[PDB]
């Protein structure tokens, strides 16, 4: 079908920067002396900052999850001996 | 490509570029130089590249 | 000579508070008028108070 | 040459540094990563005797696996 | 099992202080002068 | 020319008097505004007062 | 040369000398 003129209303917008784009020098000027400020240090350690506490509170809150870890390690630990006879009066069903 | 220029006062880099390249040159020019004053009677009859 | 600026102080803070200007629902939203920050500090609405 | 900034960017990161100048927030920072560089050590210090604990009931758990299976709760098994 | 994921969401703001620690001299600049005030001898009898 | 400040003052004599703001009950509190010392200052609490 | 100081840091010690100056504070 003649369908999906999706790839096609963009030309019309396609060639219009294709020609704004590079022809510019006999339409513009070049003076004026516009100002540029760009971030000094201030901005560094912004963009260093939030970034070190956002992973300083993320060490600092490890031992929690730690403790979480060693703790079911020793729920294992507990809950061994039950597992195990567990485990024996599977066999002996048939052993017996 | 990458550009994006500062501003006019790029003439205040130009400013600590001349005084710096200033500095190298005079420098190394005179020791460029200095190595060379006397030069004592240049080659009467002695092989010596003075 | 330059340091930090007052629009980046209060859009970064904003930012920090959960907000966005491109993304924002799921839609881009750059163009629309009521998202991006400028237009919050200049109606200054309750947030930027 | 012709010192030029050709990127001109926008960030999404924040700061309240609440500190007097740019100096004392560098004291600070050292401050902090001293005092969580303390808490990596303790956190080793917790590790080592840990693993000392555990390691030795890994390797030693055959033979633990033999005794304490014969414990004589069996009979009402 | 697949667990213990503290060791990988570390992840993306750990390759993130490694890209902006040393690519930072297109972006920024060095002006300005900035004072540094340290510690007088008051503070070292403190 | 540089002799003692008057920030470092406070701050010195408020740690004299227990206080922390890095591991202060057990958690790291560096990053929680209650407790550094340069909001104490600039609330001007009961305690700096 | 080109004295610096390189570290920058935070300290843990307190003081009111009740004295004058820092000379009769050292006496």
């Amino acid at each position: 079908e003649n369908d999906f003129k999706y790839f096609d209303d963009i030309r019309p917008f396609l060639d219009e920067i294709y020609k704004t784009r590079e022809r510019y020098t006999p339409f513009y000027d070049d003076r004026a002396d516009y100002n540029t400020n760009s971030k000094s240090y201030y901005d560094y350690i912004s963009r260093l900052s939030k970034l070190i506490e956002v992973l300083a509170r993320r060490i600092w809150d490890y031992d929690n999850e730690l403790k979480k870890r060693f703790k079911n390690w020793d729920d294992l630990m507990k809950a061994f001996p039950e597992q195990a006879k567990d485990l024996f009066r599977g066999w002996l069903n048939d052993g017996t | 490509r990458g550009l994006n220029v500062e501003l006019s006062k790029e003439i205040s880099k130009r400013v600590v570029e001349h005084r710096n390249r200033f500095k190298r040159l005079m420098f190394n020019r005179y020791l460029e130089f200095l190595p060379l004053l006397i030069n004592y009677t240049n080659r009467d009859t002695v092989g010596i590249d003075f | 000579r330059y340091t930090m600026t007052l629009y980046d102080f209060i859009k970064s803070e904003l930012i920090k508070k959960g907000f966005n200007e491109f993304v924002n629902d799921n839609k881009l939203t750059f163009y629309d008028d009521e998202f991006q920050f400028m237009q919050k500090m200049l109606k200054f609405d309750k947030d930027v108070l």
